[PDB]
C-alpha cells in the first residue's frame, strides 16, 4: 500500500466496481443458500 | 576496473549490485544480471525467505522419512495429497498466509524505504546476535546454510522420486553392493 | 533500522494507535493500519461493546449446557439448536429490550460524527457504574485493562465455541469430553 | 481422539522399506500432478 | 463426429444449470464454436497435459510482455531515431517474424 | 554474563571452560544466560527423573490407591517405561497443569534471567505478588530453610555439586531410556527397566 | 619456490636437476610448488601402499575379526588386489571419510603451500583452530617427537632420503598393480601379487 495508491483505490470506478462485486456476491450467495424464494 | 571476485573474466559492471560488501557474502556473483531489472532489496528478501524455507523443508523431509505423528500414517512422498484430503494443509496455508500477508506489508514498507534491511524481522528471542560484532558473522552462516539446504532439498525430492527409497535416497547398487570396488566391473550396476 | 517501529511487530512502522492515550495503546498491534482510517474513539467504543457482549455470550454459552430455567418451553442443551427450539416471542422481547436500552443510553449520539462531539465522552463510558468502582482512580487503569483484555479474550472464545459446535453438532463440554475420550 | 504423548505415543516410527529397483520414468510421471496423469492434473484444482 | 465440443461449464446457483447441455462423452457444458478443438487436433495435442502446459507458457509469456512494457517506458525507452529505421524494421519483420515463424511452424 | 565468569568449570575437565566446539564463542552473552538456565533446568528435571526411574525400576510403589479402582502397584506392575501410559488421563493432565502454572509463574518473575536476572536462580515464591492470585507462602525451592545455615563458600560449592550431579543425571536418564528402547546398548541395565 | 633451490637433486642423476623435458623451466614458481607438493604426497601414499601391498602379499593378517562374521584372514585369504573388494563397504567409506577430513583440513590451513607455505610441509595439527570441531593434539606427522632430536643437517639428509624412497615407492606400487593386472609384465611377482 501507499498514501497515493489508496487514493487511486478510492476513485469512483474502482469503488463502484468493488461495491457492485460485493453486492453481486452477497446476492448470489443468498440465492445459493436460500433459493427459489417467491413469498417472504 | 573492479572485476567481480567470483567470475573475474567479467567486471562488477553489474553496478546494480551496488558497492562491494553492502550485503554479506557479496562476491559479485551476478552473471545473468537480474539486479539490472529488479531492486536489490526485494531480491535479497526473496533469497533469505527461500533459504529459511528450504532449511525447514530439508529437515522436515528427512524427519518425515524417519518419524511421524500417530494418525499421520503416510510416507513423505504421499503426505502432501493425503493431508490435503485430510485437511491439515489448509490450516498450514491459512496460518502461513496470515504471516505472509504481514510480511507483504513489511516488504511494501521496506521497498518504500521505512528502515528495514531485507530478511530482518527482528526475530531473535534467544539473543544470539545481540552483540553487534557477531551479527555480521551469523548472517553469512545463515546464508551458506540456506543455499546448501536449497540444493539439499532439491536433491532430496529428486532422488526420493527417482529411486524410491528413504533418507539415503540412493540406488540399490550403491548400498547393497560395493562403490569402492577396484575389480573389473561388469556392464550394468 | 526503522526509526519509529511498532511495539508489537518491530518490523513494521508504528501505527497511529500507539500515539493515542487509550488503554492498551502501548502495544502497537495494527498490521493493517485500520487506526489510520477508522476513528480511534469510535473503534474503541465498538471494541468495548463487542467485548462486553462476548463476555455475556461466553458465560451464557457455558451455563446453558448444564443449567436450565425451571420448565422452559424447549431447552435442548445445544445453543445453536436452542435458538430455533425456543419460542420466537422470547427473542423478540429480548431484542426489543436491548433496542430500548441502547436507544436511550445515547439519545442523539449515534453515528461516527455525532457520538464523540463532546470532548468529555471517553469511549466505552456509558455511565453504567452504579457501585462506583471508578471513583478510586488508582485501580481505574488496571480495571480498564482487565475489561479490555477480558473482552478480546471473550470474543475469541465465543468464536471458538460457536465454530466448535458447528463442526461437532454437540455442546462444548460434551465435545471436550469426546476429545479426551480414550484412544 | 489420539492426542500424541497423552493417550498415544509422541512419534510413531515410520515403516521402514528396503532399497531396490529404480522403477521407471513412465511410472511416477503417469501419476504426477503436472506432467501426464490426466486424472491427477484434474485432482490438483482444489477439493472444497 | 458425434461428440459436440464444449469447454465452458456454468455454476448452478439460480437455475442456470440447464445451460450445461448434453454435449456427449459424459460431459455437461456449453457447446463451443471457436474451432479450438480442431486447431489442437491439427497440431497433435491428443493429450490433456500439453494443453495445461501451453496455458502455463501463455501465462509466462503474458507476464513477459507486461514486464517488457514497463521496461521500455520506464527503464529503457528508445529514441526517435530508433523507430524511424523503417528499412531495418521491414527487413526484420519480413525475415525474422514471418519467414522464421513459417519455418519453425513447418518444422 | 561472560562464560568465563561462571560456575561450570570443574576438575574433571581440569579447571577450565570445557567448550570444545566454541558454542559460546559464536553467540552473545544473552544466549549463554539462556544456556545456563536451560542446563540447570535440564539437570534438575533429569535428577528427579533418574530418582523416579530407579524407584519405578525397583518396583517401589506407594501403599494405597492412585484412582478409585486403580492401585499404585497395578500401574507399577510393568516397568517404568510402561508406567506413564498406565496413569489415569486426569492425573497426567493435572500434573501437566501444575507444571504449566509453575513454568508460567517462574518465568513471569521480574528481572528475567536474560535481562538482568540470575540464570538458574528460581524465585522463592513464584505465585506471590500476583494480584488476584492468593497462594500460601510455601517456597518452591527450599521450603524448610536448609540453605540458610550455609555461607557463601558452602553455597558455591553446593552449586558446583548441583551442576555436576545434574549433568550426570542427564546422562543417566538418557542411558535408562536408550537401554530400554535398544537392548544391549547400556549393558549395566539388566532387565527390570 | 625456484626449482634450483629445492631438495630433489640427488646423486643418482649426477647432482643436477634431472628434468629432461623442461617442465620446470616452462612453468612459473607456483606450478613448481604444486609439483613438489604432489610429488611428496605421491611418495608418501606410495610408501604406505608398497608396505601394505607387501604385507597383504605375505598373507599377514591381524588376529581378530574385521566385521562380525568376517575374519581378517577371511579377507586376506586371497591376494592384496582381491582383498579390497572383500572389505565391507562401510569400512572403506570410513577410511575414505578420515582421508577426506585429513586432506580437507590439510589444505584448509593458512599460508597455502602455493601462497607462502612450504610444499610438502604438512603441519602437525590439521584439526586445530577449527570452530565447531574438536580433536586431540595428536600430531599427524611425528605424534612422538622423533624428529626433535635431529639437527638441521640430519633433517635435510632424511628429507632427501624421503624423496628418493618416495620415487622408488611409486615405481614399486605401479609395478605391483601392473603385475597383477597384466601377468608376466613384472617378473618379480611370483603369483600372489
Ligand atoms: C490458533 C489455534 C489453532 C486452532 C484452534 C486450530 C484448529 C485446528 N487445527 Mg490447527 N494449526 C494452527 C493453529 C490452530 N489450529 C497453527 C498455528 C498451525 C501451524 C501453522 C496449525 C497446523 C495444523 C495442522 C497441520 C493440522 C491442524 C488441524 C486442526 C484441526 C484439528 C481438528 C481436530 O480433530 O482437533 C484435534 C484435537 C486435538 C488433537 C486435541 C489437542 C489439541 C489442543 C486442545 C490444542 C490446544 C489449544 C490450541 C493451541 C488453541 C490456542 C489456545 C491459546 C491459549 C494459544 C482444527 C480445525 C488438523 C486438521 O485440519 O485436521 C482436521 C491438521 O492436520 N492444524
Ligand atoms: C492439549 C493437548 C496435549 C497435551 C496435554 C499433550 C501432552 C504431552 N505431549 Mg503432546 N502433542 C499435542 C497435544 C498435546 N500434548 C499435539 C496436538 C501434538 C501434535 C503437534 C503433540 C505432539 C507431541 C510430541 C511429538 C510429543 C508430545 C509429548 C507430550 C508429553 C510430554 C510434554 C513435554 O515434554 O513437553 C515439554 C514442554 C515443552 C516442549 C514446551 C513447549 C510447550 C508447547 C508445545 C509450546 C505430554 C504428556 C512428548 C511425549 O510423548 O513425551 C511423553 C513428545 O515427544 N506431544
Ligand atoms: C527478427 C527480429 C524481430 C522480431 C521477431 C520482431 C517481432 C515483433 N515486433 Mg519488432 N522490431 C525489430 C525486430 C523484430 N521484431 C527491429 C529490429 C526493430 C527496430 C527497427 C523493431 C521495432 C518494432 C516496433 C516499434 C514494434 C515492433 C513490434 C513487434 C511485434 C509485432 C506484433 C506481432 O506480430 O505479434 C506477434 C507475436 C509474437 C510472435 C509473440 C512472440 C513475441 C516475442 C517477443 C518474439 C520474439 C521471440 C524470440 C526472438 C524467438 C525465440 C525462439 C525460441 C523459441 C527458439 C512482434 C512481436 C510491435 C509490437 O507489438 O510491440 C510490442 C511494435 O510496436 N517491433
Ligand atoms: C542441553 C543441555 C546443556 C546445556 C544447555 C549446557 C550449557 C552449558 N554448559 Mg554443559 N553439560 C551438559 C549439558 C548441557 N550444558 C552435560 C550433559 C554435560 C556432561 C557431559 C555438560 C558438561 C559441561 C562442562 C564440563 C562444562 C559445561 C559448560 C557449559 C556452559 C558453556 C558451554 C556452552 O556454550 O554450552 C552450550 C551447549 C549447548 C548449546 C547444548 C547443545 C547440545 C547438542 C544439541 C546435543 C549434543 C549432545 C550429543 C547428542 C550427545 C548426547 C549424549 C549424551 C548422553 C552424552 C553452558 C552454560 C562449561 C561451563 O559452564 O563453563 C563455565 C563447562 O566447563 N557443561
Ligand atoms: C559406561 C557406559 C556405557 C558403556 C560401557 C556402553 C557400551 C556399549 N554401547 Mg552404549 N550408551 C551409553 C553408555 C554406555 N554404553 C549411553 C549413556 C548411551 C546414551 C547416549 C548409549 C547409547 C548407545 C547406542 C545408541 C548404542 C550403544 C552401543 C554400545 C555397545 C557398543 C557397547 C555394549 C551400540 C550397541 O551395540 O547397541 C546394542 C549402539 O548402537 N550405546
Ligand atoms: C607424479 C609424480 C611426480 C611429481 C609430481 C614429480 C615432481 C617433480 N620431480 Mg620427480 N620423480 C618421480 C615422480 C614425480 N616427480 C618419480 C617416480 C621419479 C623416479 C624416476 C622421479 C625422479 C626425479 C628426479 C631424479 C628429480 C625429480 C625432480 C622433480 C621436480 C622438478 C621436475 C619437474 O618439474 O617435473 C614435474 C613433473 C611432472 C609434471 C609429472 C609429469 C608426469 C607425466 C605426466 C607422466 C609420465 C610418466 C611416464 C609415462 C612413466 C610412468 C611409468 C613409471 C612407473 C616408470 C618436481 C617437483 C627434480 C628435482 O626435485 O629437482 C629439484 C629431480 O632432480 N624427480
Ligand atoms: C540438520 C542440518 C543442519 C543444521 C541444523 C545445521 C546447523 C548449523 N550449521 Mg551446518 N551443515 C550441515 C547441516 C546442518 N547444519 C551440513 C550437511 C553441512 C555440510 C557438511 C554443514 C556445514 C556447516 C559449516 C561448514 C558450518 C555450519 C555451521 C552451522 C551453525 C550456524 C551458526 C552456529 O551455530 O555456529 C556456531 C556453531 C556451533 C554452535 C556448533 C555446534 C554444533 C554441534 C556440532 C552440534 C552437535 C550435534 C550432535 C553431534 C548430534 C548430530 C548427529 C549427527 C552427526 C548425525 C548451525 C548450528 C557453521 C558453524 O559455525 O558451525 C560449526 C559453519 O561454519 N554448518
Ligand atoms: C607399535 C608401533 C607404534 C609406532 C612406532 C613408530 C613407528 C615408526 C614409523 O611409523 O615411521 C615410519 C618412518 C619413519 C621414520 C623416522 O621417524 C623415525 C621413526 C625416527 C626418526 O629419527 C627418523 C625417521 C626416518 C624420520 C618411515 C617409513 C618409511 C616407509 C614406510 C618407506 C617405504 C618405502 C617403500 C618402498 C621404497 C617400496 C619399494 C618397492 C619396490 C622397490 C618394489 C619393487 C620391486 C621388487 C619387486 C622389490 C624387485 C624388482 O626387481 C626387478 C624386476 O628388477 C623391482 C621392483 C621395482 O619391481
Ligand atoms: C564439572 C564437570 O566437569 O562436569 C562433568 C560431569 C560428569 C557427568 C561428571 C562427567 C562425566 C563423566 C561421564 C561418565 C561421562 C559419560 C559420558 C557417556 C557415557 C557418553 C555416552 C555416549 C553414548 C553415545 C554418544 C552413543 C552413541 C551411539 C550412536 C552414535 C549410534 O550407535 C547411532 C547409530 O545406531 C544408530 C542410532 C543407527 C545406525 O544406523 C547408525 C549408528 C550406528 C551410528 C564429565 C564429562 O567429566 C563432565
Ligand atoms: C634423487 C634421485 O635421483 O631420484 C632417483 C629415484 C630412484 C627411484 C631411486 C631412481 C631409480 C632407479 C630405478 C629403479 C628406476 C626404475 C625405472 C623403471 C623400472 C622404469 C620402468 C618403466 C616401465 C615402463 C615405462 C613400461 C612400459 C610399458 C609399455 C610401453 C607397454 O608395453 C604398453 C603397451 O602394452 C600396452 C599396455 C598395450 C598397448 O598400449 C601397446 C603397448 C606395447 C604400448 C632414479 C632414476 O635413479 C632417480
Amino acid at each position: 500500500m501507499s498514501k497515493d495508491l489508496l487514493k487511486y483505490l478510492s476513485t469512483a470506478p474502482v469503488l463502484l466496481t468493488a461495491w457492485m462485486s460485493l453486492t453481486a456476491g452477497m446476492i448470489i450467495e443468498i440465492q445459493r443458500f436460500f433459493p427459489d424464494s417467491l413469498s417472504f | 576496473a573492479a572485476a567481480a571476485p567470483a567470475t573475474e573474466e567479467a567486471e562488477e559492471a553489474e553496478e546494480s549490485l551496488g558497492p562491494v560488501g553492502a550485503l554479506v557474502g557479496d562476491v559479485g556473483f551476478d552473471p545473468l544480471g537480474f539486479t539490472e531489472i529488479l531492486p536489490l532489496a526485494w531480491l535479497r528478501e526473496a533469497e533469505i525467505k527461500h533459504c529459511r524455507t528450504a532449511m525447514l523443508a530439508t529437515f522436515g523431509f528427512a524427519f518425515t522419512d524417519f518419524w511421524h505423528f500417530p494418525g499421520f500414517d503416510y510416507t513423505t512422498l504421499e503426505a502432501h495429497d493425503a493431508v490435503i484430503a485430510q485437511g491439515g494443509m489448509s490450516q498450514l496455508l491459512l496460518w502461513i498466509g496470515l504471516l505472509e500477508v504481514f510480511s507483504a506489508i513489511s516488504i511494501d514498507q521496506m521497498l518504500r524505504g521505512s528502515g528495514r534491511e531485507p530478511g530482518d524481522y527482528g526475530f531473535d528471542p534467544l539473543g544470539f546476535a545481540s552483540d553487534p560484532a557477531k551479527k555480521a558473522d551469523l548472517q553469512m552462516k545463515e546464508l551458506a546454510n540456506g543455499r546448501l539446504a536449497m540444493f539439499a532439498f532439491g536433491g532430496f525430492v529428486t532422488q526420493s522420486v527417482l529411486t524410491g527409497n528413504t533418507f539415503p535416497y540412493l540406488f540399490d547398487y550403491q548400498t547393497a553392493g560395493d562403490i569402492v570396488a577396484i575389480a573389473a566391473q561388469g556392464a550394468s550396476p | 533500522a526503522i526509526s519509529k517501529p511498532s511495539n508489537a511487530m518491530p518490523f513494521l512502522t508504528a501505527p497511529p494507535c500507539q500515539s493515542s492515550k487509550l488503554p492498551g495503546a502501548e502495544t502497537g498491534f495494527d498490521p493493517l493500519y485500520l487506526s489510520e482510517f477508522i476513528d480511534i474513539k469510535w473503534a474503541r467504543e465498538a471494541e468495548l461493546k463487542h467485548g462486553r457482549i462476548c463476555m455475556l455470550a461466553t458465560v451464557g454459552y457455558i451455563m446453558q449446557e448444564f443449567f436450565s430455567l425451571p420448565g422452559y418451553p424447549g431447552y435442548t442443551p445445544n445453543p445453536i439448536e436452542a435458538v430455533s427450539s425456543t419460542p420466537p416471542e422470547a427473542l423478540a422481547q429480548i431484542v426489543l429490550v436491548l433496542s430500548i436500552i441502547e436507544f436511550n443510553s445515547n439519545k442523539d449520539k449515534w453515528t461516527m460524527d455525532t457520538m464523540f462531539t463532546d470532548p468529555a465522552r471517553e469511549p466505552g463510558n456509558l455511565g453504567f457504574d452504579p457501585l462506583k468502582f471508578g471513583e478510586n482512580k488508582e485501580t481505574r487503569e488496571r480495571l480498564a485493562m482487565a475489561e479490555l483484555k477480558n473482552g478480546r479474550l471473550a470474543m475469541i472464545a465465543f468464536s471458538g465455541m460457536i465454530h466448535q459446535t458447528f463442526v461437532t453438532g454437540k455442546p462444548l463440554f460434551a465435545s471436550l469430553n469426546d476429545i479426551f475420550s480414550s484412544p | 481422539m489420539t492426542i500424541p504423548g497423552l493417550n498415544a505415543p509422541g512419534l510413531v516410527p515410520a515403516t521402514k522399506k528396503p532399497a531396490g529397483a529404480k522403477p521407471s520414468f513412465e511410472s511416477y510421471r503417469d501419476t504426477s500432478h503436472f506432467w501426464s496423469s490426466q486424472g491427477i492434473m484434474d485432482s490438483v484444482p482444489k477439493v472444497k | 463426429t458425434s461428440i459436440k465440443p464444449s469447454a465452458q461449464v456454468v455454476w448452478p446457483v439460480v437455475g442456470q444449470e440447464i445451460l450445461n447441455g448434453d454435449v456427449g462423452g459424459g460431459f455437461s457444458g456449453v457447446q463451443i464454436t471457436s474451432g479450438v478443438f480442431q486447431m489442437w487436433r491439427a497440431s497433435g495435442i491428443t493429450n490433456e497435459t500439453e494443453l495445461y502446459w501451453t496455458a502455463m507458457g501463455g501465462l509466462m509469456m503474458s507476464a513477459l510482455m507486461v514486464f517488457a512494457g514497463w521496461f521500455h517506458y520506464h527503464k529503457a525507452a528508445p529514441k526517435l531515431e530508433w523507430f524511424q529505421n523503417v528499412e531495418s524494421m521491414m527487413n526484420h519483420h519480413l525475415a525474422g517474424l514471418l519467414g522464421l515463424g513459417c519455418l519453425s511452424w513447418s518444422g | 554474563a561472560l562464560v568465563d565468569s561462571m560456575e561450570g568449570v570443574g576438575e574433571e575437565t581440569g579447571g577450565q571452560i570445557w567448550d570444545p566446539l566454541g558454542i559460546s564463542e559464536a553467540v552473545s552473552d544473552e544466549a549463554v544466560m539462556w544456556f545456563r538456565a536451560s542446563e540447570l533446568k535440564h539437570g534438575r528435571v533429569a535428577m528427579l527423573a533418574s530418582v523416579g526411574y530407579l524407584v519405578g525400576a525397583a518396583k517401589i510403589s506407594f501403599p494405597g490407591e492412585l484412582a478409585k479402582g486403580v492401585t499404585f502397584a497395578s500401574v507399577a506392575a510393568n516397568g517404568p517405561y510402561q508406567a506413564w501410559d498406565a496413569v489415569p488421563q486426569a492425573g497426567k493432565l493435572q500434573i501437566l497443569s501444575i507444571i504449566l502454572a509453575l513454568e508460567w509463574a517462574t518465568e513471569a518473575k521480574k528481572p528475567h534471567y536474560m535481562r538482568g536476572g540470575v540464570p538458574g536462580k528460581i524465585e522463592q515464591l513464584p505465585f506471590d505478588g500476583i494480584q488476584g492470585l492468593w497462594a500460601p507462602k510455601i517456597k518452591f525451592w527450599d521450603p524448610l530453610n536448609f540453605t540458610g545455615a550455609l555461607s557463601a563458600e558452602q553455597k558455591a560449592r553446593k552449586r558446583k555439586a548441583e551442576l555436576k550431579n545434574g549433568r550426570l543425571a542427564m546422562i543417566g536418564i538418557i542411558s535408562f531410556i536408550t537401554g530400554h528402547n535398544l537392548p544391549g546398548s547400556v549393558p549395566a541395565l539388566d532387565s527390570s527397566f
